[PDB]
């Protein structure tokens, strides 16, 4: 589908260069640590980590934060604009407290991700582009979060919830809005990508060090 | 009896990723108990030439999906230094639909990846290793960071790595939601704080790479098997699989199977054996199977008549007008709308294009619109050949292989299910008068 | 409208070489000015220079 969000910034009272943003001293220490991970003369390599840290501190990315990152890294603001508008994990508009991302790619689609999307829709009463009136949940559609084996799966604030049934995701939503912390992972009684059939492989105890080592080493 | 003709049924002791399911301690102590970091100092002291020779004898091909010979590719960094530093880049972006192996390698066997990074960096003379992992894998990246900290404290990496006298650093760099950033040149751009747009080759990363320095980009699975290959030797790895298809492989089986899972199996195992052995078989029985995408969304699908006798290696699947890819098996039964699935894949490719070059940027969106119309049946039969020609134009005329990965599924669908498209068009024409 | 009184305002001749034009002008008795042909100089293009380790040729965007 066509991307709803625009790629031109128009100043608003909520979002304009005079919007107050700054990094906390702990965040400045983290920025120093991040910058020391690249060779001298290549400070611009830290644009993505520092921008992500700004988003993690603020929740989203106002243009003031992007200008601040450009100023800290001595990078022209247009390059930071390019980075922020290229990568989809950056939020250039405010999002809810829990950003719900449902994978609808073909491997997840085959395992009825439509049921999960509809269950979330009828539990929250919002669409796949809206935010709840209490500003708690934002629901969007994403592409292949990397857990195709555990389809259908959903990501909520860098946490994975997979092997989902509509009732399971509704319960997760209830305990999320109740202030609890839901345990990330599959909900079907399997811990990880192992087969649910009974662990067809890797049954024997793992071999000790140097077991298969060749001679002359 | 030399020259094996039947492949598969791999034993546990021959497996490399002995903690694929996270059933053991992923920390340093568990990895050491499982054979990791064992006389790796002796491996480093053997010199880059010995490691490169072992990798070449192993016959390892790139596990990222292209199947390039790992030894020949790594030998490109065996040049004398010209004043610039040398770097190793580990590709952990893992963008293909259907692929889940690198996530498990990172989350459950991180010390394997760290030791492979050290061994490969010593082999190619790299000063440090940058691990580029997708930003969706936050817990996986934090586990990797914990493992790297454990290795640093134990003296396994850093100054005087493992007592070998070779200095090596391991860095973790997180991207922000970009499937194109898995391509090696696009990944290099993403590391340097720029847009994830691929670079034209030449120059190759061995000449001009990250920060303009000689660089090698290698998949997580390719890196994580090198220490075990060097420990047991090239010959042991070589025996498994067909000739030029050596070693073990990680397989992700999803879609319409009873037990979708990630399993480790020998290379040339037949697809039917793998599906009925580890995945629990096709939902509704084997006779209910309609089509299989063997190597992730970039590889063309094959119908049931091909899946019952095909082998899961590069050459066999190439002979089947498809590719091994990332060994990501997606299974669809006869209840599946085959056109809708390919349309969803094309939508994925339309949303993942970086837009740098004309053929991908416009043609992929054009094919997305055409296939969206195809799903409803609004088009005409000549548009099938039109779409085939459009795909041909996109293929081989783009900067990177994302255009290839968008074109190939369309070609496979047109090749194997043209009557379905024609029938849907005829139904639309009837119903809409 | 735009008016003119010189009959030669639209006359343009094409020649394969400078000497042919000079000879035509001389035999027709016209005073001429000749300007030497300008050719763009050959240039050193290198795609790898966009990504230099230490030089200023490194690009900030693509
Ligand atoms: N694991 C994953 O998440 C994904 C994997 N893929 C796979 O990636 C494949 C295409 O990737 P490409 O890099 O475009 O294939 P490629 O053949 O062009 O390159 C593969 C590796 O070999 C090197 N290489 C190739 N030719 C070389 C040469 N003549 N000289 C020196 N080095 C050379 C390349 O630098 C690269 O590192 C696809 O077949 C796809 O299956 C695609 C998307 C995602
Ligand atoms: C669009 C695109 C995306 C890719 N994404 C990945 C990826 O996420 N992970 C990966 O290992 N390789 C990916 N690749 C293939 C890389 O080129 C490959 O991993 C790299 O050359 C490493 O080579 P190797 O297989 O010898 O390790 C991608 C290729 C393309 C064209
Ligand atoms: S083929 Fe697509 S993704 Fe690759 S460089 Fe061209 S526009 Fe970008
Ligand atoms: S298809 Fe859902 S995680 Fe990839």
């Amino acid at each position: 589908g066509a991307g709803g969000a625009l790629f031109v910034h128009r100043d608003t009272p909520e979002n304009n260069p005079d919007t107050p943003f700054d990094f906390t001293p702990e965040n400045y220490k983290r920025i120093e640590a991040i910058v020391k991970n690249y060779p001298e003369g290549h400070k611009a390599a830290a644009v993505l980590p520092v921008l992500d840290l700004a988003q993690r501190q603020n929740g989203w990315l106002p243009i003031s934060a992007m200008n601040k990152v450009a100023e800290i890294l001595q990078v022209p603001p247009m390059r930071v604009y390019e980075v922020a508008t290229f990568y989809t994990m950056y939020n250039r508009k405010p999002v809810g407290k829990y950003h719900i991302q449902v994978c609808t790619t073909t491997p997840c689609m085959l395992r009825n991700s439509d049921s999960i999307l509809e269950a979330i829709q009828k539990k929250l009463g919002i669409k796949v582009g809206e935010t709840t009136p209490d500003k708690l949940f934002t629901l969007i559609e994403v592409e292949c979060l990397g857990a195709c084996v555990n389809a259908p799966m959903v990501q909520i604030n860098d946490n994975y919830y997979e092997d989902l049934t509509p009732k399971d995701i509704e319960e997760i939503i209830d305990e999320l809005k109740a202030g609890k912390i839901p345990k990330p992972g599959p909900r079907s009684g399997r811990f990880s990508c192992e087969p649910a059939g009974g662990l067809t492989s890797l049954t024997e105890p793992p071999k000790g060090p140097g077991f298969g080592v060749q001679a002359g080493l | 009896a030399p020259k094996k003709t039947s492949f598969g049924s791999l034993k546990d002791e021959d497996r490399i990723f002995t903690n694929l399911y996270g059933r053991h301690d992923w920390r340093l102590k568990g990895a050491q108990s499982r054979g990791d970091w064992y006389k790796t100092k002796e491996i480093l002291l053997k010199g880059p030439d010995w490691i490169l020779g072992e990798v070449k004898t192993s016959g390892l091909r790139g596990r990222g999906g292209a199947g390039f010979p790992t030894g020949l590719k790594w030998s490109f960094m065996n040049k004398p230094s010209d004043g610039r530093p040398k770097y190793l880049v580990v590709n952990a972006d893992e963008g293909e639909p259907g692929t889940c192996k690198d996530r498990e390698i990172i989350r459950h066997d991180p010390h394997k990846l760290v030791e492979g990074c050290l061994v490969g960096g010593r082999a190619m003379g790299a000063r440090a290793a940058y691990i580029y992992i997708r930003g969706e894998f936050y817990n996986e990246a934090s586990n990797l960071q914990v493992a790297i900290r454990e290795a640093y404290e134990a003296g396994l990496i850093g100054k005087n790595a493992c007592g070998s006298g070779y200095d090596f650093d391991v860095f973790v760099v997180r991207g922000a939601g970009a499937y194109i950033c898995g391509e090696e040149t696009a990944l290099i751009e993403s590391i340097e704080g720029k847009q994830g747009k691929p670079r034209l080759k030449p120059p190759f990363p061995a000449d001009v790479g990250v920060f303009g320095c000689p660089t090698t980009v290698a998949n997580v699975e390719t890196v994580a098997v090198s220490p075990t290959i060097c420990r047991r030797g090239g010959a042991w790895f070589a025996s498994f699989g067909r000739e030029r298809n050596s070693g073990t492989k990680l397989f992700n089986i999803s879609g319409h199977v009873n037990h979708p899972c990630t399993v480790e199996e020998e290379m040339s195992v037949p697809l039917k054996e793998l599906i009925e052995k580890h995945a629990g078989g096709v939902i509704g029985g084997w006779d209910n199977l309609l089509a299989v995408i063997p190597g992730g969304s970039s590889t063309p699908l094959i119908p049931k008549s091909v899946c019952e006798t095909v082998l899961m290696d590069f050459d066999a699947l190439v002979q089947a007008q498809t590719g091994l890819g990332t060994a990501a098996v997606i299974v669809m039964d006869r209840s599946t709308d085959i056109v809708k699935a390919i349309a969803r894949l094309i939508e994925f490719y339309k949303h993942e294009s970086c837009g740098q070059c004309t053929p991908c940027r416009e043609g992929v969106d054009w094919m997305n619109k055409v296939m969206a119309r195809f799903v409803k049946g609004d088009a005409r039969p000549a548009e099938i050949d039109s779409l085939w020609e459009i795909s041909k134009q996109i293929e081989g005329h783009t900067i990177c292989a994302l255009g290839d990965g968008a074109a190939w599924p369309v070609q496979g669908l047109i090749r194997h299910f043209r009557p379905e498209l024609e029938e849907r068009m005829q139904q639309f024409a009837l119903q809409h008068q | 409208w735009s008016s003119t009184a010189d009959p030669l305002s639209n006359l343009v001749l094409t020649f394969s070489t400078k000497e042919d034009a000079v000879a035509f002008a001389e035999k027709n008795g016209w005073s001429f000015d000749v300007e030497e042909r300008k050719v763009p100089k050959p240039k050193s293009k290198s795609y790898g220079a966009n990504f230099s380790w230490n030089k200023r040729t490194r690009v900030s965007t693509k």
